[PDB]
């Protein structure tokens, strides 16, 4: 029982992560253990209050092309449906890696916590942005020949077809990749565009 | 799928007969309740209450 | 299998447009290798406010405040005795009319689908106060002479009727008629009751 919280959160948690570990398969994901609510609770998350006046009712200012349950919501039938009309994706390999941002009621009072999810979800800033910026010394960045050197020979090891997808790909700005923006492409203030 | 597996002993009397019978069972899968894989599930009876 | 997903993609429309409004369309994603459907963008949600933060609040939960008899719905029936428990009335012809700018049901998602659809009408205010603001030949007013001659004579004219009515109305200081003030008399939080 508080097992019926994790019924209307088996829809909602669920919403982070338990298919996740998708073209990487099967991980440990996110455990049904009701303290581990807070391991989810990883850095990149900013959730503002309820009678918020609005940073939360800004969700209500795009809310229209959004929805699914209009009494107000997006539930699982609405990542495991908007986000295939909206932001990203799933295979059921990933299925609810995405639609653990949905896999029950996104109700107004949960559109709080998907622009929340948002400036959260996916490891964000601390994690993605962070991920390089660390091995980073100040205001810089990376090598270029020394990320190559990385990606093949620092760790699980990856191939040739790895290597040339993510070089063509790889924002390589005054002979080095410009990690903080490779990650946080996903993320600034500018954009109305995608995810949401 | 079951996770379970067994044994029996038969004590028997002066004369032969069936008198004692000890049946033991070995392991279960007994761990997946506080970590259920990506799409996995849990034991039978908690999403039916 | 990478099918079940997509089973769930349906239950968008069982609470929101589409049980009114196909109108307002689902529209059809999700092809079953789950690598496409990553194509299906909204890319670039921005205009002028269009949730504006004093308006369409408002709006929504005068759903609550215009649904009445509290079905869940919006009758002939509450539009009137809820304008009633204001004031004006319309009479059931101009409140029939008025729910018939929808095909009949206007539940709380009809009602939103013809409200946020419908982006056009009259000017913006700060448009409005470069109607006068654009005349002046620095930090001044106008030269009521001015404002009077031209809306008699100058492209769209006026009759004498239509400029005795504004006229009495416009505030006059200084033989200078102080037009930002005026811009705020005619459209700031505007009258109630005429719609929804």
């Amino acid at each position: 029982m508080g097992d019926d919280e994790k019924k209307e959160k088996k829809k909602k948690s669920k919403k982070k992560a338990e298919e996740e570990g998708g073209d990487a398969p099967a991980a440990p994901p996110a455990p049904k253990p009701p303290s581990q609510k807070r391991r989810a609770q990883r850095s990149g998350s900013n959730v503002f209050a309820m009678f918020t006046q609005h940073q939360v009712q800004e969700f209500k200012e795009a809310f229209q092309l959004i929805d699914q349950d209009k009494d107000g919501f997006i539930s699982k039938n609405d990542i495991r449906a908007t986000f295939d009309s909206l932001g990203r994706l799933c295979t059921e390999q990933e299925l609810d890696s995405m639609v653990a941002e949905a896999p029950g009621p996104i109700n107004f009072t949960m559109f709080l916590t998907i622009f929340g999810d948002r400036i959260a979800g996916t490891d964000e800033e601390d994690v993605i942005v962070n991920a390089f910026n660390l091995f980073d010394e100040g205001d810089g960045k990376c090598k270029e020949e020394t990320l190559k050197r990385s990606l093949t020979t620092w760790g699980e090891k990856f191939s040739q077809d790895e290597v040339d997808q993510a070089l063509s790909e790889a924002p390589i700005d005054g002979n080095g990749l410009i990690d903080i923006k490779k990650f946080a492409q996903i993320l600034t203030k500018g954009a109305k565009e995608e995810g949401a | 799928s079951s996770r379970f597996g067994k044994f029996i002993r038969i004590n028997f009397d002066v004369t032969g007969y069936i008198v004692g019978a000890n049946i033991e069972t070995y392991l279960l899968e007994k761990s997946r309740a506080i970590r259920q894989a990506k799409d996995e599930r849990t034991f039978h009876i908690f999403y039916y209450l």
